[PDB]
């Protein structure tokens, strides 16, 4: 009843904010998130379905990741507007509804239910935040139009709005293309990625954390249900990884460079969509969500609005633990042993080779080797001389969160044979 | 339209044309009657002049209205300025055919009504939105923000109460189970006078129709003595006549629909005569509404919106939910009679403090 | 919205121009503009004999004019020490309170009509006619009556004035209590 | 249900209404002195600026209309339950009641924050 | 089939609008045209495959109303005090 | 088209314009209350066809200059008069409007015919409401084309047709 | 059919061309309302009647009313101000605009479907049980979405 917990807690808190101080509302949101997470743990391997709502390994794992991101990003937000939390809750539930169904139209409703609150969530009033949010809104509504005509052409190709239907030839290809348009757009895959740099630079840092973890998690969760063709997948991966890393080289700003890196990271993730393994992909997204939440909590402690690369420099002298954790996250996102990001990347590569697509994989790997440039210019910068840099060294809440995230990354890198056994049915 | 026949299309055109010209002559003579009834209300007596009964003053007024220098204002939109009255009039005339004036054939052979759509109340609601459309569109087209703010008042208030109309109209559908007015009327024949079951909704419908240009928000608005209203202040010969005409047709359409749905739209237990009882109830609602016209003040469109949103709509939706409880469980129909009688006693006995 | 509620419109009684500084439906502040009726009584009065200026006195505040009539009369009298007989003074205060009644009737009729409903304008204004009839009985004029004089009043009351006035004094308390 | 004939009669109704309205507009326009003047065509209110130069109007109208779009969507969803009820039983009533209560919670929020603004 | 070709053509037209229009609100209107064309296609295919696409299109209109409400709030927020809503005036955040 | 070019049609439209006189309220001074009293519940200008009262100038034909026309109101009234439909009539109510009245000074137009084409003049101070009805009856039979002056001349139906307005 | 069918299709297509062409926001939106009326007629012709009535009441009565409200609060109609026209965008986008149709035509060209089903009118009488039923969860999700959008817009404007 995790859906029940989420919906009930959100609806109650909505009015309760009139009687509750913002701190109490934050505590209650935290409680609801933790309760849903625990309910997921107790239902490990407990498929539970009501209608089109279908809880499986994918829904379970990815909504767990989304709840993780939501818990963390709420940890930072202390503003005296309960709304800045309610939407969070709302968004969370939407992304759950994104992963827990096969119904295309319900997929659209969930996409709106998660995207709408995030749009307003980027309103620190900072003018560039509004520019980014407007770009996000217009591109998202366009992609929603595309996704909608995709669901229409799907119903044209089959009597049900559920994936898995037999499907015709060219018409099913066209409907699949129209769905993949919006879904990859939400997945920060090229050639639909352009919103990502602008939004990551403009939006407040913890919001960018929340987005870059939970949004992408739920998007790939829904994507695994699709029977994506190999050729369209080749185009998406090639363009995404190439443009992501290449444009990432030239960036002087931390958030935008990280946006391009996240484009490259989605390009890496999309390989499991070749087989729809959904186990390797769950592992990958676990590692990625942890590392990104870590890095972005660091960026928040630096400056919420904007953080340039030089701001990252000298982090170790300011905070050694934060510098080390940022190094660990940069490496795990580089996919290097013995870190869990390397296992997730390797598992995706195994799925891709098992699908038999060679050139795409080779180009992706060469571009990943290219990625080491900025992965290092971030990770190694931990030790540099502190130049002018905004530094407010956070609470111990986020410090312990960052520490545990890095520890989980390195542990699952050394011993992935612990959780990966339970990313399938989940014994 | 399971049980109701169909006249030939040429008869449809004939009947529509007769309904339009009847609405014309009717609103003219009703302007006379409103003037004279207001007069009786305010001691002063009406036009014992040009008639005898005044019933030739409307012709003089119309004949002046034409030849009255229909002017195309400069600094104004060439097209919308002239076009909007067509919308306001056309989409006002219609939505009157559905009202049953008798059983089939009681039109001396063919049909009392014009059209008997399966989904009627939605038709009425849709074309009701278009009257507000024409109103505020004309308000804009003048290019005078003086009238523009009044047009905005019009649209805001009428749209709020227009929403409330839906929550009012929900409840009787549960009992009837059909969206054609004639089935509702036959129901009112069998079980009897639906308002006995749903008086509160009736109120929130009735009061809602009071906001729909009858009077008392009276922030409809008119130019007189306040921030000028929309749909006037720049039109001279016929278009102004078209706006007043459409507003009065909306008035009579509501004053006929209210007896149709909740009360006994004709369907009389006594003498069961096709037309006369319907016309008499229409005139009765006219007498009450004119009593209100020359008896109650304005509501300022601020208190009016607050009242519409906080009072009418929650109450209407609550009544719908209660009626839905009774219908879904479907055991009695008496429970609704009891609860409605209690509700009316509440809304009435709470006054005499 | 620096909105110009112009002179005489919309039906702004007492021809007046208002520049409503306003954003929305509130009222920030209204800048008034008057002077649209300045006729120059303070000037034209300098050129009429003391007897004649009684013709200029009522027409300025045309609702409660007898206050004008009486104030001007008293000022001139004090200036030259004239004695008003008690009957004259009593008639003056009667007419003063009567025009007060007519003025307040017109004021509340205009106010009630100004925003809201029209009806009660008539009944109260109705009484004004009756009151005017009363005045037409004594002064032969509806308003702008030229009756008062420096010494006192122009001429005597007819026998017909008192009964009509008693009839109105009988109907008025019930009428006013009805409005209240 | 209903035969298509009544819908054709509906279109005929619209055609007749439009025919009469356009006829009335032509009667009004053709019959008149038609001697417009430079001042006659002036908008209103004593020289210029009935309103004239004013800044943008209050968002209150916007808020009311947005409220209206959402809550008329609500009513549009409430109608199918209004017609088909007995087949939906207590289950249908309870589902529609939960839906109604969600949107009524939205209303209670906007009310306790209020819209005078 | 005529209706589905009409849906495709209207979708293309609304895309032309979204790309061409300089102001946000006209872009938003073009998006409305695109979504409604999609719903038209859905109604056709529901007539073909059994009436479920009708409920689909209804839910779609509700979704469009929600996204319109939010988009209008955002459009108001950014360009109420600011000058003409044209999105070409906001280019601070670059690659 | 101007209400002309058929012997019956011009009679008909003149009849209509005569009894359908729709007043345009322009209250200026103390004449205004004796104007309104021509509508109170002793004596109503609400029978001949003047019950309703469109304050708008875009919708009313008779302009009742009730009170002294102060000069600062003259140009405004000017445009207000031009903001009337062309089938319009202008009555000059009171002495102060018709003549200079007793206010023979720098402040008041001594005859409103200067700025607006006057149809009917009405002396009095204030003109008894029934005299205002008499003036509108005078205007009535004028716009019917049934009015003659002391010199024997028939007067045109609509004054303000003969002025090169501009 | 085809006699009035082609006419309705021309009305639809031309109205879309207008709403994407005209620089007057009010005129574009009103052409779009004409489009929606034609579209409700088409829906009725497709035996979906309730959906057409809702398309009229919801879109026209509510949404574009507010559209017009906003552009009247904020004139904004002639958007071509502060142009940065980027002249190349006018033809090139049209090209792309055509392409997004052609590939769709490719999916639909040479495609004939079983359009033989007796909907018996898309009335809510029959549409309730699908809406309240197989779709009841989707309806509840949409309602929650509506509440979330309300809170979003309110907290978004919320001057304080
Ligand atoms: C509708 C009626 C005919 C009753 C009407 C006609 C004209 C007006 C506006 S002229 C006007 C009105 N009242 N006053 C007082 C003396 C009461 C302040 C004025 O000074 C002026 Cl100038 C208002 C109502
Ligand atoms: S004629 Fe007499 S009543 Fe009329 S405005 Fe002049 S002073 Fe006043």
């Amino acid at each position: 009843m995790t859906l029940a917990i989420l919906a009930v807690f959100s609806v109650a808190l909505t009015l309760l904010g009139f009687v509750l101080p913002p701190q109490g509302v934050k505590r209650a949101t935290l409680l609801g998130l933790a309760l849903a997470l625990a309910s997921l743990l107790l239902t490990w391997g407990k498929p539970f379905a009501f209608g089109p709502y279908a809880v499986d390994g994918v829904s379970q794992v990815f909504t767990l990741l989304a709840l993780l991101g939501a818990l963390w990003t709420v940890g930072l937000v202390r503003s005296g507007r309960f709304e800045f939390y309610l939407l969070v809750l709302y968004a969370a539930l939407g992304m759950h509804l994104l992963a827990s169904t096969r119904h295309l139209l319900l997929m659209l409703v969930a996409l709106e239910a998660l995207s709408l609150p995030l749009y307003a969530l980027a309103t620190w009033r900072r003018g560039q935040g509004l520019e980014a949010a407007l770009k996000y809104f217009l591109l998202g509504a366009l992609a929603a139009a595309f996704f909608l005509y995709g669901a229409a052409l799907f119903y044209g190709a089959t009597g049900s709005l559920v994936l898995g239907a037999p499907g015709e030839g060219p018409l099913y290809a066209l409907a699949l293309g129209l769905l993949l348009v919006g879904l990859g757009f939400k997945a920060a895959l090229a050639p639909f990625h352009f919103w990502t740099p602008d939004v990551y630079q403009g939006s407040p840092t913890p919001v960018v954390l929340f987005m870059a973890t939970s949004v992408k998690a739920a998007a790939f969760a829904a994507l695994l249900r699709v029977a994506a063709p190999p050729e369209a997948l080749a185009l998406l991966v090639a363009l995404s990884v190439v443009v992501g890393n290449l444009a990432a080289l030239a960036q002087k700003e931390a958030k935008r460079l990280l946006a391009y890196s996240s484009i490259a990271h989605a390009g890496y993730m999309a390989l499991a969509l070749y087989t729809g393994n959904a186990q390797a992909l769950g592992f990958y997204l676990l590692t990625y969500v942890l590392a990104t939440g870590l890095a972005f909590a660091v960026l928040s402690q630096i400056s919420p609005d904007r953080v340039p690369l030089e701001a990252l420099r000298g982090l170790y002298r300011k905070d050694p633990l934060l510098g080390l954790a940022f190094l660990v996250a940069m490496l795990s996102l580089l996919g290097l042993p013995p870190l869990a990001g390397f296992w997730g990347k390797y598992l995706a590569f195994a799925e891709a080779a098992r699908a038999g697509a060679w050139g795409v994989l080779v180009l992706a790997l060469v571009t990943s080797a290219v990625s080491a440039y900025y992965y290092l210019g971030l990770g190694l910068a931990v030790f540099a001389r502190p130049e002018e840099t905004p530094f407010r060294p956070g609470p111990p809440w986020a410090r312990a969160a960052v520490v545990a995230a890095g520890v989980l990354l390195l542990a699952l890198g050394l011993l992935p044979g612990l959780v990966l056994p339970a990313l399938a049915a989940g014994g | 339209t399971w049980s109701y026949p169909v006249d030939p299309y040429w008869m449809v055109a004939l009947k529509a044309l007769l309904v339009v010209v009847g609405l014309l002559t009717a609103f003219a003579f009703m302007t006379l009657i409103e003037r004279r009834l207001l007069a009786r209300f305010q001691v002063r007596m009406g036009p014992n002049r040009v008639g005898p009964f005044g019933l030739l003053q409307p012709l003089a007024d119309a004949i002046k209205s034409i030849f009255k220098e229909d002017i195309v204002v400069a600094q104004a939109d060439r097209f919308l300025f002239v076009l909007a009255p067509l919308i306001s009039v056309v989409f006002a005339l219609l939505a009157f055919g559905l009202i049953p004036f008798g059983p089939p054939g009681s039109f001396f052979g063919y049909q009392p009504w014009v059209i008997n759509l399966d989904l009627g109340i939605l038709y009425l609601f849709a074309v009701s939105e278009l009257a507000v459309y024409g109103i505020f569109l004309s308000g804009w087209a003048s290019g005078s923000k003086y009238s523009l703010l009044g047009s905005l008042r019009s649209s805001a208030s009428l749209i709020s109460y227009e929403l409330g109309l839906g929550l009012a109209l929900l409840a009787p559908v549960l009992l009837v189970g059909s969206l054609n007015l004639n089935d509702i009327v036959n129901w009112q024949k069998e079980h009897g006078w639906l308002f006995l079951y749903a008086f509160p909704a009736f109120l929130v419908y009735l009061i809602a129709s009071m906001a729909e240009a009858a009077r008392t928000p009276f922030d409809l608005p008119e130019a007189e003595q306040e921030l000028v209203g929309g749909y006037h202040t720049e039109y001279s010969s016929i278009k102004w006549a078209l706006f007043q005409m459409a507003e009065y047709i909306h008035f009579i359409t509501a004053s006929a629909l209210i007896p149709t749905l909740f009360l006994g739209g004709w369907t009389m237990p006594v003498l069961e005569v096709p037309y006369l009882w319907m016309f008499l109830k229409i005139a009765f609602f006219l007498f009450f509404f004119i009593w209100i016209r020359a008896t109650w003040f304005r509501l300022r469109y601020d208190q009016l919106l607050r009242f519409g949103w906080g009072f009418l709509f929650p109450l209407a939706l609550l009544w719908f939910l209660v009626t839905a409880l009774v219908v879904a469980l479907d055991l009695p129909r008496t429970y609704l009679l009891y609860l409605s009688a209690l509700s009316f006693l509440v809304l009435l006995g709470a006054v005499l403090y | 919205m620096t909105l110009n509620v112009g002179p005489q419109h919309p039906s702004t009684h007492g021809v007046l121009r208002l520049m409503v500084t306003l954003s929305g439906e509130e009222v920030l502040e209204v800048v008034p503009h008057i002077g649209y009726l300045h006729t120059g009584f303070e000037k034209t009065m300098e050129h009429r004999t003391y007897l004649q200026n009684i013709t200029y006195t009522p027409r300025m505040d045309y609702l409660h004019s007898f206050a004008h009539d009486l104030a001007y009369a008293l000022a001139v009298e004090k200036l030259l020490g004239a004695v008003v007989p008690p009957r004259a003074e009593t008639i003056r205060v009667i007419l003063n309170e009567l025009s007060r009644l007519a003025s307040h009737l017109v004021f509340l009729g205009t106010g009630l009509l100004d925003l809201g409903a029209l009806t009660p304008f008539f009944y109260a204004f109705r009484e004004r006619e009756t009151i005017l009839d009363l005045f037409e009985w004594v002064t032969g004029q509806r308003f702008h009556h030229n009756y008062i004089r420096i010494g006192g009043v122009k001429e005597d009351l007819p026998e017909e004035f008192v009964p009509e006035l008693k009839k109105l004094l009988e109907v008025l308390p019930h009428r006013i209590d009805e409005y209240e | 249900m209903a035969p298509i004939q009544e819908y054709v009669g509906t279109l005929i109704y619209v055609g007749v209404a439009l025919f009469i309205g356009v006829a009335a507009l032509l009667v009004g326009a053709l019959l008149g002195p038609k001697k417009p003047g430079r001042a006659k065509l002036m908008p209103y209110e004593s020289g210029n600026d009935p309103a004239g130069e004013v800044k943008r109007f209050p968002v209150h109208f916007y808020v009311v209309a947005m409220l209206f779009i959402l809550f008329d969507v609500e009513v549009a969803f409430l109608w199918p339950y209004a017609v088909s009820a007995g087949g939906l039983g207590l289950y249908g009533f309870l589902g529609v009641l939960a839906f109604t209560l969600l949107l009524f919670v939205g209303f209670l929020y906007e009310w306790w924050k209020g819209v005078m603004r | 089939m005529s209706y589905l070709l009409t849906s495709a053509l209207l979708f293309a037209l609304g895309v032309y609008g979204v790309l061409t229009r300089r102001t946000a609100i006209l872009v938003f209107l073009s998006i409305e045209l695109m979504l409604n064309a999609a719903n038209l296609s859905l109604v056709g295919f529901a007539r073909a495959y059994g009436l479920d696409g009708q409920v689909a299109a209804l839910m779609v209109i509700a979704v469009a109303a929600a996204e319109v409400a939010v988009g209008l709030g955002l459009i108001v927020a950014i360009f109420r005090h600011r000058e003409s809503t044209a999105v070409d005036d906001l280019s601070e955040l670059r690659g | 088209r101007e209400g002309i070019l058929f012997t019956t049609l011009e009679k008909l439209v003149a009849w209509g314009r005569s009894n359908s006189l729709w007043p345009a309220t322009f209250g200026l001074a103390c004449c205004a209350i004796e104007m309104m009293a021509s509508t109170d519940a002793r004596n109503d200008l609400a029978r001949f066809g003047s019950e309703v009262f469109r304050a708008s100038p875009r919708q009313a034909d008779v302009m009742i200059v009730a009170g002294r026309l102060s000069k600062k109101m003259a140009p405004v009234m000017r445009r207000v008069w031009e903001q009337m439909p062309d089938p319009k009539w202008v009555i000059s109510m009171g002495a102060c409007a018709s003549s200079g009245g007793m206010f023979n000074n720098y402040a008041i137009v001594q005859n409103v015919d200067s700025v607006v084409p006057v149809d009917v003049y009405v002396p009095g101070c204030p003109p008894r409401p029934e005299a205002l009805i008499y003036a509108v009856m005078q205007l009535q039979k004028k716009v019917r084309g049934q009015a003659y002056n002391e010199r024997g001349e028939r007067l045109p139906p609509v004054a303000a047709w003969k002025r090169t307005r501009g | 059919m085809s006699l009035l069918e082609g006419l309705a299709l021309f009305l639809l297509l031309l109205s879309g061309v207008l709403v994407v062409t005209l620089r007057n926001a009010i005129h574009a939106a009103l052409a779009l309302i004409l489009n929606f009326l034609v579209l409700a007629g088409v829906y009725v012709a497709l035996d979906a009647r309730f959906l057409g009535f809702i398309q009229v009441i919801v879109y026209a009565g509510a949404i574009v009313v507010l559209f017009l409200f906003v552009i009247m609060l904020l004139f904004a109609a002639q958007g071509e101000i502060g142009f940065d026209p980027l002249v190349r965008s006018r033809p090139l986008a049209a090209l792309l605009a055509l392409g997004v149709a052609g590939i769709l035509a490719a999916g639909l060209w040479g495609l004939d479907l079983a359009f033989t089903q007796d909907l018996k009118g898309g009335l809510p009488q029959a549409l309730g049980p699908l809406l309240y039923g197989d779709w009841l969860f989707v309806l509840l999700a949409v309602g929650f979405l509506l509440m979330a959008a309300t809170v979003v817009a309110v907290a978004l404007v919320e001057p304080g």
